[PDB]
DNA sequence: GCCCTTCGGCGCCTTCATCTCATCTGCCTATAATGGGAGCTGTCACGGATGCA
DNA sequence: TGCATCCGTGAGTCGAGGGTAATAAGGCAGATGAGATGAAGGCGCCGAAGGGC
């Protein structure tokens, strides 16, 4: 998604440097304001931005939505060292404690 | 336990070296160049690790000097343009016989 | 703001406090347990702290 | 079609008499398909084989999820359910617990 | 070029829509290059003209 | 040339001068416009890798708009002719150097795509996947240069697609992070100091200091002998000689033993 | 040695109520399988299949 | 060659293939310096992965 | 028998590897591992004061 | 029995120039070539703009 | 002012299970940093030995 915000802005760099007819700038500037829609907030307007495999790309704001997203997943609870898991099996000769 | 490779041949005793059975005097940090070589045979050399295990750490000289000494190398025992001592452009130099 | 954020509507909470401009204090539970802070319970208030 | 679609491509943009099917033929798509389906794809997965009777219900097993059909979370309450018409064609005893 | 921000333009209030008293149907035919807007009139040069 | 070293331009040379200017330029504008229908149409061919569609329809009419300054109507060939060709450099520069992750530069993406085409075109005339060592005569170049560039043209994955046959995790989440301090080599790093440091003082001070300066313990960087030198009033040879009392103290089983347990 | 009067928590998935977190005190068995006193499998909701 | 024999037992951490790797170059420590000085080690200019 | 044997189900880590964007050690037997101690916990160690 | 102080000897060790070998960036090709491939959408409930009428 | 009409939210807990693809692109000039060369200076190290107190 930079690399495109990146692209976008160099080609209307270049577009308004070089003079083009308006509709090619307005074209450009249209693709740069999708770009920076993409980067913020992929799928919020339109079809999302897909990549390869047809998937939608994970933007900013989906990085901190949901159950994967940051907040209730890496902040609320984590995962801890010294820690292990193994099967139960009664203990009926083991004290309360 | 002398150390061989193609028509290069080490004593690692007495410091000398033949090529192609012909006995060679060398220069001795030239001469741990190419010990380095031998023990590193068919892996690439880069300058730097070059720099950092035969050479002091305190070298505060520029990179010519690895540049001229592999050329000693050339000179005295892979004369020919083509040699068996191949040069990699910024990854360094190897010691292999050319396909 | 952090503790809204974290449970429902994150994009539209956090809209909501940027325009807002609201100043969180970061003296609930969940944003001590957030920023690694004492949770102001139990053995975490200044009493028995 | 994809080869159809690169066929009717390349068969204009060669003057005629000049062109042959093999040069009209570019076997790639359909290898590329058909590896594409084989591998990652989660309706032809791995065999679990761990006793005779586990390979023999792997195969002769009816899924519903993949292309075309339904997720889990897209599957609602009655799809779950048995239907009367399950008699005989699709047993209502075998299905995961999960 | 300037663009706007997403979280601000979209969303169930359009904030944007709201602060300048539009639309988000009459926001994105001009943040998407669809139609004008007058961005500013001469009042006086047009009362005497 | 009327602006620097010229005069005031009078009245039917600079009105009229600056319209054909303007016309010229409406003119061009016209044409570009009414031929930007060759660009879309022309890039429909191009799309499907690396870039997106409309990313390949702006380079295009880029690529148009270069072409129109230096189209001569004298020639007298039809202005799509002449136009195709800018195009489709245009599109095929851009793709290279714009659609991929790891870029790469033109001169080498060529024969990536040129091995492709040779070897694509060789599997079905010879029936199977054409050995690299083949693809290198058809090369007229060494084969491992071909496994090189074979290696080269392979693209990036993304980090966040989902890696199982559910949906459930991310790659990302598989990947251990190299940078990090392990927390346990820390600690022998630690108490290897602190063995260094008994061992050193339990050595004569001036050999400590000797070692210790020419190794750049407590500095940054290790010295040479004159630095010794003129940090003790003594010549580099008798560094040399206090340098082989050290290491010939530390051969010593007593430390020898103790310190190379701790590998 | 070590694990002379050292509490260590147990807890099962999933964490219904706040007795589903109890720390014990372990000790050192053969085999595998952590051995669970009886009484404390239905606070934990807890079972042997 | 450098692999286990047929028919030879192995446990965790073990070694099962022999493989050797360039290290390449990093920051070696005076203090492996001092080390390869007690005991007339090699540099082991390669890593073992 | 079932193929559930305690063999490939008990695993434990004092220190092992980190993810690379967030610090917190990954998960599974392939890798070191590390129990994931969700919010569902926090709830009960919170309630627990 | 060896320190204080020597000429010089090529070596050797750098270091300054000073040449080539890939490697990479920008430019030009003239019959004509003139408007998207494809996308499958529909769980359950629930608060709110919304285009018109 | 309705009022359908839609449009964005919510929907579990640990564990089997790793990665899938097109196309017309080619000479040519310049430049540029890396690496190939050759030459000359500032000690090294000795090859001699001075010598005596
Ligand atoms: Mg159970």
């Amino acid at each position: 998604l930079y690399r495109r915000v990146i692209n976008r802005n160099n080609r209307l760099k270049r577009l308004i440097d070089l003079g083009a007819p308006e509709i090619i700038v307005n074209n450009e500037k249209r693709m740069l304001q999708e770009s920076v829609d993409a980067l913020f907030d992929n799928g919020r307007r339109g079809r999302p931005v897909t990549g390869p495999g047809n998937r939608p790309l994970k933007s900013l704001s989906d990085l901190l939505k949901g159950k994967q997203g940051r907040f209730r997943q890496n902040l609320l609870g984590k995962r801890v060292d010294y820690s292990g898991r193994s099967v139960i099996v009664v203990g009926p000769q083991l004290k309360l404690h | 336990v002398r150390l061989t490779f193609a028509d290069i041949e080490l004593d690692e005793e007495t410091h000398e070296v033949w090529k192609a059975g012909q006995p060679v005097s060398l220069s001795p940090t030239e001469f741990t160049l190419l010990r380095y070589f031998v023990i590193n045979a068919g892996t690439v050399l880069s300058k730097p690790k070059i720099l950092d295990h035969v050479w002091r750490y305190d070298f505060g000289g520029d990179v010519n000097v690895v540049e001229s000494y592999v050329s000693y190398l050339r000179r005295k025992i892979d004369t020919g343009e083509k040699r068996l001592l191949h040069t990699l452009r910024g990854v360094g130099y190897v010691l292999r016989e050319p396909r | 703001w952090l503790s809204a954020a974290s449970f429902q509507e994150t994009t539209r909470v956090l809209t909501d406090a940027a325009i807002n401009c609201r100043s969180d204090k970061l003296n609930g539970l969940k944003e001590n347990v957030i920023i690694g802070k004492l949770i102001p319970a139990g053995t975490g208030i200044n009493r028995y702290r | 079609s994809r080869m159809e679609r690169v066929v009717r491509e390349r068969m204009t943009t060669q003057d005629v008499e000049a062109i042959t099917p093999q040069t009209l033929i570019n076997i790639r798509p359909v290898v590329a398909a058909i590896k594409e389906f084989f591998g990652t794809s989660q309706l032809s997965q791995f065999m679990d084989q761990n006793n005779p009777l586990s390979g023999l219900t792997h195969k002769r097993r009816l899924s519903a999820l993949g292309p075309g059909g339904l997720s889990r979370e897209r599957a609602g309450l009655e799809v779950r359910d048995v239907h009367p018409s399950h008699y005989g064609r699709m047993c209502p005893i075998e299905t995961p617990e999960g | 070029a300037p663009v706007t921000h997403i979280w601000y333009f979209k969303g169930v209030p359009s904030r944007l829509g709201y602060l300048l008293d539009l639309a988000p149907k009459d926001l994105e035919k001009i943040i998407y290059f669809a139609a004008y807007v007058i961005t500013s009139v001469d009042e006086e040069m047009r009362h005497n003209e | 040339e009327l602006s620097e070293r010229g005069e005031k331009l009078p009245a039917a040379q600079r009105r009229d001068m600056m319209w054909i200017c303007r016309d010229g330029d409406r003119a061009k504008n016209h044409l570009l416009e009414a031929n930007l229908r060759l660009v879309v149409s022309l890039a429909k061919r191009y799309t499907g890798r690396g870039m997106a569609f409309l990313d390949l329809i702006q380079e295009g009419n880029l690529g148009l708009i270069r072409a129109v300054e230096k189209f001569d109507y004298t020639k007298g060939y039809k202005f799509s002719t002449y136009a195709t060709w800018w195009i489709r450099q245009a599109i095929t520069r851009a793709m290279a150097d714009q659609a991929r992750t790891i870029r790469i530069p033109v001169h080498m993406v060529e024969v990536i795509n040129k091995l492709g085409r040779i070897q694509r075109e060789l599997l079905q005339d010879l029936g199977r996947e054409p050995t690299p060592e083949e693809l290198a005569k058809e090369m007229d170049i060494t084969p491992e240069k071909v496994l090189e560039i074979q290696q080269y043209a392979r693209e990036p994955i993304s980090l966040d697609q989902t890696i199982g046959d559910e949906g459930d995790s991310q790659l990302g989440d598989f990947i251990e992070d190299s940078e990090a301090v392990v927390a346990v080599d820390a600690v022998s790093f630690t108490l290897l100091q602190d063995q260094l440091q008994s061992v050193l003082d339990t050595l004569s001070e001036r050999e400590a200091g000797v070692v210790r300066l020419r190794f750049g313990l407590t500095d940054g960087q290790p010295r040479t002998l004159d630095e010794i030198g003129q940090v003790y009033g003594v010549t580099r040879e008798r560094i040399r000689q206090i340098e082989s009392k050290t290491m010939s103290k530390l051969r010593h089983p007593s430390r020898s033993q103790v310190l190379r347990d701790y590998l | 040695e070590v694990i002379a009067e050292h509490p260590v928590l147990l807890n099962r998935a999933p964490t219904l109520h706040r007795l589903g977190i109890q720390a014990f005190e372990p000790m050192l068995v053969e085999g595998k399988a952590i051995q669970l006193h009886p009484l404390v499998c239905e606070a934990f909701n807890a079972d042997f299949d | 060659r450098g692999i286990v024999r047929i028919g030879a037992e192995v446990r965790d951490g073990d070694i099962l293939v022999g493989k050797v790797t360039p290290k390449g170059e990093t920051e070696l420590t005076p203090e492996e310096r001092l080390l390869r000085a007690i005991f007339g080690e090699k540099a082991r200019e390669v890593r073992d992965t | 028998k079932l193929h559930h044997l305690v063999d490939d189900k008990i695993h434990a880590r004092s220190t092992g590897p980190y993810s690379m964007i967030t610090q917190q050690p990954l998960g599974g037997k392939a890798q070191f591992g590390g129990q994931r101690f969700g919010e569902m916990e926090c709830w009960a160690m919170q309630a627990y004061g």
